[PDB]
């Protein structure tokens, strides 16, 4: 399964 | 000299000179946290000065016990020692130690305000169930996790910081003071997925009293095999409260707070109903959690003495060089 790769902090 | 001065508040930190321009990141009982620039990793990093660890016995054998749980728990959930070093060229000197961390983007007090999908959701917590997996594995008990204490990357990647105010993520069996275990952890974690979701401290409250009449409010009270249990004092207060009957999962946690998704919606609420729980005897364990199936589709096996002042100096500096 594909984990997320991005998490907007900003 | 391999070593230049930083005044940082009312503290010197003395570093080695690849550290360069510190500033602080973290003020709490332990110290001065700051972060610095490392100029032979190319890399950010943060620098903790260990509080007068040679203050007593006492201290000594917490950095000791600090130093070497760091040093070889390692694993991809828990932030990583780089480097320790001290100033101090001899043991007549010796006094202060400085551990070298891996420095990430953020808390999770920034994430749980925003609103995420379950991939993001239920990812991070995995990663939390394992990074606290491999500190029980270490023989290593938080009792205080919470948003704080835990650290993010802008890629997802999510790292527990160490190891022991806001109380709010404190387990009832702490609040009460009746002892507790492993799955201590996981009612802050259910804390913490909770206040992911309804993006609300889930128990306030001035202190501990008020806590936990937050959650006997939403959870309703716990039964007598609990209160048996409890030391005699602490069993009258809370005897003596209003039995409610908790308002219930579906209406804590409606599918309207959230974003497959009425039954990952359903999911995530079976998950919190599991960890949500007064009474420690039927809380779920840490390897439960990662095996339940919303957690679940992101497993991968390969994840989840009495001394003197002086002598404790000794094994701390040999720790120092390792
Ligand atoms: C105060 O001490 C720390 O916050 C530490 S100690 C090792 C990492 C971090 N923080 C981080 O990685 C990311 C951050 C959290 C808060 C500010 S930046």
């Amino acid at each position: 399964p594909k984990r997320p790769t991005t998490l907007n902090l900003f | 000299n391999q070593f230049y001065s930083v005044e940082v508040g009312d503290s010197t930190f003395t570093v080695l000179k690849r550290y360069q321009n510190l500033k602080p990141i973290g003020s709490g009982a332990q110290g001065i946290v700051c972060a610095a620039y490392d100029a032979v990793l190319d890399r950010n990093v943060a620098i903790k000065k260990l509080s007068r660890p040679f203050q007593n016995q006492t201290h000594a054998k917490r950095a000791y016990r600090e130093l070497v749980l760091m040093k070889c728990v390692n694993h991809k959930n828990i932030i990583s020692l780089l480097n320790v070093f001290t100033p101090q060229k001899t043991l007549e000197e010796f006094q202060d130690v400085y551990l070298v961390m891996e420095l990430m983007d953020a808390n999770l007090c920034q994430v749980i305000q925003m609103e995420l999908d379950h991939e993001r959701m239920s990812y991070l917590l995995y990663q939390m169930l394992c990074g606290i997996k491999h500190l029980h594995s270490a023989g290593i008990i938080h009792r205080d996790l919470k948003p704080s204490n835990i650290v993010v990357k802008s890629d997802c990647t999510l790292k527990i910081l160490d190891f022991g105010v806001t109380r709010y993520y404190r387990a009832p069996e702490v609040i009460l003071g009746m002892g507790y275990k492993e799955n201590v952890d996981i009612w802050s974690v259910g804390c913490i997925m909770g206040e992911m979701v309804r993006h609300k401290i889930l128990f306030p409250g001035r202190d501990y009293i008020d806590q936990w009449n937050k959650v006997i409010e939403q959870l309703g009270t716990p039964c007598p095999e609990f209160m048996k249990k409890l030391q005699p004092t602490v069993r009258n207060y809370v005897e003596n409260r209003p039995k409610y009957a908790g308002l219930t999962f579906p209406k804590l946690f409606p599918d309207s707070l959230f974003p497959h998704n009425k039954l990952k919606a359903s999911q995530a609420r079976d998950l919190l109903s599991k960890m949500l729980v007064i009474d420690p005897a039927k809380r779920i364990s840490v390897d439960d959690a990662l095996q339940h199936p919303y957690i679940n589709v992101w497993y991968d096996p390969a994840e989840v003495r009495e001394h003197t002042i002086e002598e404790w100096k000794e094994l701390i500096y040999k720790e120092v060089m390792n």
